[PDB]
């Protein structure tokens, strides 16, 4: 009723690992199945903090979690990497950065900034299209 | 070169993690793999006589048998209970469609 | 599969497990929690089975039941619960537990922002469960009963065979040498089929009662595999209250959950649209 | 339509009728036992003392004590056999619940 | 439709992304229509 008809979420019980769908066959006095699990393949280490502070204001992961490589930081998925530039999208504010401890400083970029050095500079350019004469 | 030899149990490979206030470890991979399962979900239906197995063919003996009352009643009604319920356990798992 | 190990530094963020992580000191390697476990279960009589009553030594000893409990407290609280799907992944202890708040319903913002309170509420919170434990002595009465009824019956076998069934007396040697043999063998049989009556019963009784631990270690297993490998989604499972996680501890004959739990504290009135 | 339907047929209900029934025909078996002579020479003890001397009257008698016993030994076991049926099912309600 | 709405304000986000900037751009004008 849960593993063929659905997916389940009770950890180690339609299998070893994240299960994904499950197969029945039939046998003498018995059934067989046949789980399809998911598992995670080689690792990676990194450093890690757990929030980031731009403007004086703390800043935590919408979903995922703050990874490095040393130079400068990324956002993640929990399960398989994959960085993402840090972005005011990936990120919600909470309160100011000193009640925090662990806190790190780094840079936050707003989606709208190609919108806007991308416009911003494109009306700069149009100021500067009409200022001059 | 063959013999017997005892010796104490292993309960697996030793192994230590590197645990650190500020260090995570992301897998960059991942696999896929299927794993069997085996269940049983029934036994064989059986029925046994009142009397050939006590008295078998004879004629002295199963008279003298009915003085027990009903206890071979309560051994046929005890046993169809089991063969009607191993019905019902092949019923509730492969009929859910 | 493996036996982890913690590493020699203890600072968990705040947190203080030196109550259930292993105490090297004790010649064994069992905690502090569990040394009150097993000073509170007690396992010329047993000498008096001289009939063929005999007690045979399990497959696990102790002192490698308390290794296997060990790993699975070294390896959920640096690994998190991913060493139960595949290759255990080391993660700061106050970091993880951001990630059980999350699967509440409660954002990650406010354990850092209560980090302190939190782990404090957390210390009281173990301190006080030691003393529960060893305040009465109905604590552990589940595990109790279990060795008293399996010690308890064997008696009833032993003191059965002085009974006399209908016979002559209760002594099979001197039936003999007062009886001729042609009737003899009347008296000896109404006693050996009590006496043997009395044997079938025994081990029906064993049956049914092994089937009814046989069902509790199959929620035990389960008890294991989703409170401590995992968080719980089932509502009133793994505590009353919203699940956080759990630690086990070992004891005579059974397990000893630890299940940690959010509960919301006062509240107040509001208008809503 | 639910109040409709729980009140349609006899059927309804039957979960909870064959446990109510099951306790009470074992009990009228367990009674109507007690009129057997399981090979003995009648079925009432009065009478037996009353027509044979002491000593082989302790046999017919223990042909009696032996059946009547074990015929209540049997409803013992029984009941033990259901009881671990409905503790599997006072588990399941109260995970339901 | 719904039953039991009530009234209030919500207030843009991205305005202010551009009211800050119409206190740039529009004063930019201003500060351009004048001379
Ligand atoms: C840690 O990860 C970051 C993010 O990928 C790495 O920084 C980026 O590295 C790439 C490849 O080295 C750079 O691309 C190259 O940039 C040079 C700049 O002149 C360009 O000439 C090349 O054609 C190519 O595009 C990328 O620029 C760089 N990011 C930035 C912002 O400069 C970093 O190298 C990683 N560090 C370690 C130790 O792994
Ligand atoms: C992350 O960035 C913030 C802000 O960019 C850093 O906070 C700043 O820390 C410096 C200390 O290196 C503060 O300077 C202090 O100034 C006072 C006088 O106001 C002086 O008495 C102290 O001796 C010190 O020089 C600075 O005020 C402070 N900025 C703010 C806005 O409070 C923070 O240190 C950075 N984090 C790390 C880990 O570097
Ligand atoms: C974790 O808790 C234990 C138990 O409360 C602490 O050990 C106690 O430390 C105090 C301070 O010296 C002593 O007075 C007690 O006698 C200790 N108890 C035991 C059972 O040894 C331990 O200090 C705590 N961890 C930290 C880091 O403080
Ligand atoms: C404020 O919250 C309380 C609940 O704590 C609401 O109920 C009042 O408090 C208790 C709980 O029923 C009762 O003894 C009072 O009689 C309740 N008040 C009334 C007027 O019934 C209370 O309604 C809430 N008030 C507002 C204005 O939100
Ligand atoms: C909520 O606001 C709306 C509009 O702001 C109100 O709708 C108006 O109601 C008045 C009556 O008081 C009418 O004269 C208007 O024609 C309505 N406007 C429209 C666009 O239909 C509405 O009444 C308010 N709700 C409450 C409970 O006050
Ligand atoms: C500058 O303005 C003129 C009109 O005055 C327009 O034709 C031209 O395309 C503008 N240039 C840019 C780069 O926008
Ligand atoms: C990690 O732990 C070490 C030793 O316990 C400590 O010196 C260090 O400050 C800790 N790091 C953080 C980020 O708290
Ligand atoms: C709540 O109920 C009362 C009476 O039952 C009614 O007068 C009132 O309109 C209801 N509130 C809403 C928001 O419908
Ligand atoms: C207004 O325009 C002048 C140039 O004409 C510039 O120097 C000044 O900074 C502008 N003011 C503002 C507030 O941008």
């Amino acid at each position: 009723s849960e593993c063929v008809l659905g997916q389940s979420k009770r950890v180690d019980f339609c299998g070893k690992g994240y299960h994904l769908m499950s197969f029945p066959q039939s046998a003498p006095h018995g059934v067989v199945f046949l789980h399809v699990t998911y598992v995670p393949a080689q690792e990676k280490n990194f450093t890690t903090a757990p929030a980031i502070c731009h403007d004086g204001k703390a800043h935590f992961p919408r979903e995922g979690v703050f990874v490095s490589n040393g130079t400068h930081w990324f956002v993640t998925q929990r399960n398989f990497y994959e960085p993402q530039i840090i972005t005011t999208d990936n990120t919600f504010v909470s309160g100011n950065c000193d009640v925090v401890i662990g806190i790190v400083n780094n840079t936050v970029y707003d989606p709208l900034q190609p919108e806007l050095d991308s416009f911003k500079e494109e009306l700069d350019k149009y100021f500067k299209n009409h200022t001059s004469p | 070169s063959q013999s017997i030899i005892a010796y104490t149990m292993s309960l697996g490979a030793e192994n230590s993690v590197a645990y650190s206030n500020n260090s995570i470890a992301i897998p960059t991979n991942f696999t896929i793999s299927v794993t069997t399962e085996i269940l049983p979900v029934s036994m064989t239906k059986t029925s046994v006589d009142c009397t050939m197995y006590i008295c078998g063919d004879s004629t002295e003996c199963s008279n003298l048998l009915l003085q027990y009352g009903s206890f071979c009643t309560q051994l046929k009604r005890a046993l169809t209970g089991i063969a009607v319920e191993q019905d019902k356990n092949t019923q509730e798992v492969f009929a859910q469609v | 599969k493996q036996i982890y190990k913690t590493p020699p530094i203890k600072y968990f963020g705040g947190f203080n497990f030196s109550q259930i992580l292993p105490d090297p000191s004790k010649p064994s390697k069992r905690s502090f929690i569990e040394d009150l476990l097993f000073n509170k279960v007690t396992l010329l009589i047993c000498a008096q089975k001289f009939k063929g009553l005999t007690v045979l030594p399990p497959l696990l000893t102790d002192e490698m039941i308390a290794q296997y409990t060990s790993a699975l407290l070294a390896g959920t609280i640096t690994s998190g619960w991913t060493f139960g799907a595949g290759a255990a992944l080391q993660i700061p202890f106050a970091m993880q537990m951001a990630y059980r708040f999350n699967g509440i319903g409660v954002t990650q913002n406010v354990l850092y922002e209560n980090q302190k309170l939190i782990a404090n509420q957390f210390n009281s919170a173990i301190g006080k469960i030691q003393d529960s434990l060893s305040s009465t002595a109905s604590a552990l009465g589940k595990l109790q009963d279990v060795v008293n009824h399996n010690a308890q019956a064997l008696n009833t076998l032993v003191k059965q065979l002085s009974s006399k069934f209908g016979a002559i007396s209760s002594v099979l040697n001197d039936i003999f040498s007062r009886l001729d043999k042609v009737e003899a063998e009347v008296q000896i049989d109404r006693l050996i089929t009590g006496r043997l009556q009395s044997l079938q019963t025994y081990v029906t009784q064993q049956l049914i009662r092994a089937a009814e631990i046989r069902a509790s270690a199959n929620l035990a297993a389960t008890k294991m595999s989703e409170c401590v490998l995992g968080q719980s989604k089932r509502v009133d499972f793994c505590g009353k209250g919203y699940h956080l996680m759990s630690f086990p501890q070992s004891a005579p004959h059974g397990v000893v959950f630890l299940h940690v739990t959010y509960v919301p504290a006062q509240e107040k009135n509001f208008t809503t649209a």
